[PDB]
């Protein structure tokens, strides 16, 4: 008998059902619009029962999706669903199509070593031949790594949601705010996926409802030619500690750069890195290790994405 | 609904129930965002102990990790708290002991107990633990204590290394007292562990000598035209005696397209000093009632 | 043999199956009522907590 | 033992007289000891517990 008492507390605490107005039949459009207007008009009056109907509303929010339209020569068809996206907006007068830089694509524009990232160079050697078609569009991968203005051009967006890959032009949909769901009606939690090679995990420590994910884009020079580097971080330590933890990771890079630039050192050379904030992960959700043709790729559940400005650190 | 129930695993007495009764409606940080919680997570003095030296940076550095919660109910077997979601409208009551007047459209931030530990520390001897409370303070004093606490750990290192360097009487009044409008307050910094307060100072010396290497020369030459000609109300630190180093950089001539590349690069290292003067979370108050001392703010951490 | 002997200390666990006896009517229980609290509404599902 | 205020949900009675005159100023400079304001979200009968 006591389960019948719980059948009332469930059916009295549910959200109200969303109204379904049929736009194909005639006399079923009249009966559906009328029950909007006869039911909203009793959610405005100042009596107690009309105030009772205004308290049941459950305002759950929805993410804001972006619609991007990419060349297929700069975006591989083999990309895991949930790959992060960087936009690039150097020039405006064309305004025809857009550049989207996955971290396995930006690994080729940098020219960073395959001993720092061992596994993701082989996968970036089969999805792209020699990094030419990625770099045919930027004539300044040598003058944006000197003057230090590459991080000023990237705006982080969010993970992949939907990609209708064609032969010439790839149409990519992302999720900028909120938890990344597939926009199509069987809504699945497409969480953000990163390779285990890029991500460097920092961690008695307390945990909140939050562990953020940061993006560091570090300038350096290999073979006495400019070549940046990009790593991902993950810690819930607050912004004052992580900047102290990133500089410990790059002690061997700051030393070996300014030795190479000991004699000539221009003022544009001094800028080193920049840290963005990509989004939060709730604690109690551990990432699941996953292999893809083999590439060790983390997958996060319920990664709700945010966006922060690039702040220079050194 | 969101709430936190916290057990008191032994018992508690009638004196410390009246001590926890006066401290109702105060924000404390606690360890984990679980519904069930024990006594070991709620103290800010799990790191701030009595037999050991405190570390007011590391105590504050601990405070931007934790979740923050407001007390509602004090029971002899439990403490029921309500938590704070990272983007949430909520209410905070001005209980806190150095009374600073708030208003609507102010800017709060949570600080460690920096004027009286003995006021914030009430000890729970029935369980073998003490629960320690922070203080929420508008950011005009949130920053100004961290400006003052780092000046202490510069000059206390000089005086402890050699006492002939620093006169002690001028050391106590200047490095400990925090200047505020109307009142000057004495910090509770006498026996601390400065070993993480120097790593912050070892991060200034990277940003600061970069800022000394690329000073734009037009701003240097405007000082020499201002410290000895005009008497401006905020240059009066600099008397007619200009620093001699400023005049020794005047030997080169002005150049506009070589000071654009110095104004721009110096601009992006000023944006980096918001990683070294950080407070904890922020509480944007949008309404306040002075006869009830009840602010209604918006919580946003980091 | 170096010039000192030594003693060793270990610890060892045992999965002991126990026997509990508990006399008549000692404890007295107070059973409340189950109360349902809705705490999350998503686009995918609704959770509860009893 | 001093007599103390309590906010328990009493069945308050109704008087012919009004009480409202000069109260806002009398709360400021104390006409009477041991009072407590209640603004909007907290001006109600508290929940009974025992």
């Amino acid at each position: 008998e006591n389960a019948a008492r719980l059948g009332r507390q469930v059916l009295g605490l549910l959200p109200p059902p969303t109204h379904r107005v049929s736009l194909t039949r005639g006399p079923e459009f009249a009966r559906g619009v009328r029950d909007l207007l006869s039911k909203y008009a009793a959610s405005t009056r100042p009596t107690v029962g009309s105030l009772h109907e205004a308290l049941r509303q459950a305002p759950f929010r929805q993410p804001t999706y972006g619609d991007f339209l990419v060349y297929s020569q700069t975006f591989s068809p083999q990309e895991p669903l949930g790959t992060f996206l960087f936009s690039f907006k150097q020039e405006d007068n064309g305004s025809s199509m857009d550049m989207l830089l996955t971290p396995t694509s930006l690994f080729m524009l940098s020219g960073m070593e395959a001993a720092k990232a061992p596994q993701t160079h082989k996968v970036a050697g089969v999805w792209y031949g020699s990094g030419s078609g990625l770099a045919d569009f930027i004539p300044n991968l040598s003058e944006l790594m000197d003057t230090g203005e590459f991080h000023t051009l990237l705006t982080p967006v969010g993970p992949m949601v939907q990609s209708v890959h064609s032969t010439f032009v790839t149409k990519v949909t992302s999720a900028m705010k909120g938890v990344g769901l597939a926009r199509d009606e069987p809504r699945a939690h497409v969480g953000l996926t990163l390779p285990c090679d890029m991500l460097v995990d920092l961690d008695r420590e307390p945990a909140g409802l939050n562990v953020t994910i940061y993006a560091s884009l570090v300038y350096l020079r290999v073979n006495q030619r400019p070549s940046m580097a990009l790593t991902f971080f993950q810690s819930g330590k607050g912004f004052a500690e992580v900047v102290a933890m990133i500089k410990d990771h790059f002690t061997d890079v700051i030393r070996t750069k300014y030795i190479q630039l000991r004699h000539e050192l221009y003022i544009n050379r001094l800028v080193f890195g920049a840290v963005c904030t990509l989004g939060t992960v709730p604690f109690d959700s551990h990432p699941v290790h996953q292999s893809l043709n083999s590439l060790p790729v983390l997958v996060f559940a319920n990664f709700e994405a945010a966006c922060g400005p690039w702040t220079v650190f050194l | 609904d969101k709430s936190i129930v916290v057990n008191l695993t032994s018992r508690l007495f009638a004196d410390e129930l009246a001590a926890l009764q006066s401290k109702i409606g105060s924000v404390l940080p606690l360890g984990d965002c679980h519904r069930l919680q024990n006594i070991q997570a709620l103290g800010l003095g799990c790191v701030c102990s009595r037999e050991t030296s405190p570390d007011y940076i590391q105590i504050m550095q601990y405070l931007s990790k934790c979740t923050l919660a407001v007390l509602e109910e004090v029971r002899p077997d439990s403490l029921r708290l309500t938590r704070m979601d990272p983007s949430d409208n909520l209410q905070i009551k001005n209980v806190y002991a150095p009374f600073f007047q708030w208003d609507s459209n102010t800017q709060l931030a949570v600080l460690p107990p920096l004027f009286s530990r003995k006021d914030s520390t009430i000890v729970l001897e029935s369980n073998g633990f003490d629960i320690v409370f922070p203080m929420v303070v508008p950011q005009q004093l949130g920053h100004a204590i961290l400006q003052q606490l780092l000046v202490y750990h510069i000059y206390s290192k000089i005086s402890a290394g050699a006492p002939g360097d620093v006169n002690m009487a001028e050391l106590d009044l200047y490095t400990t007292n925090v200047s505020f409008m109307g009142r000057t307050y004495r910090l509770d910094v006498d026996n601390t562990d400065p070993r993480t307060a120097l790593r912050v100072l070892d991060d200034l010396s990277m940003y600061l000598c970069i800022l000394s290497a690329l000073v734009p020369r037009g701003c240097l030459r405007l000082l020499t035209a201002l410290v000895r000609h005009d008497r401006h109300p905020l240059t009066e630190v600099f008397e007619g005696v200009v620093p001699d180093e400023v005049t020794r950089i005047d030997l080169d001539q002005l150049s506009v397209p070589d000071d654009i590349t110095r104004m721009r690069v110096m601009f992006s290292y000023l944006q980096s000093l918001s990683s070294i003067f950080n407070l904890g979370p922020r509480l944007h108050v949008y309404a306040y009632s002075a006869e009830t001392l009840a602010a209604s703010c918006w919580y946003s951490p980091r | 043999h170096p010039g000192f002997a030594m003693t060793v200390v270990r610890t060892d666990e045992v999965l002991a199956e126990h026997i509990l006896y508990c006399s008549r009517a000692s404890t007295s229980m107070f059973v409340g009522l189950p109360s349902v609290v809705r705490r999350e509404v998503r686009s995918d599902a609704v959770t509860f907590e009893i | 033992m001093e007599a103390t205020l309590e906010q328990r949900p009493f069945p308050y009675l109704a008087t012919e007289a009004n009480l409202l005159t000069q109260i806002k100023e009398s709360a400021a400079d104390g006409l009477f000891k041991s009072f407590q304001l209640l603004l909007g979200k907290d001006a109600r009968e508290g929940s009974v517990r025992f």
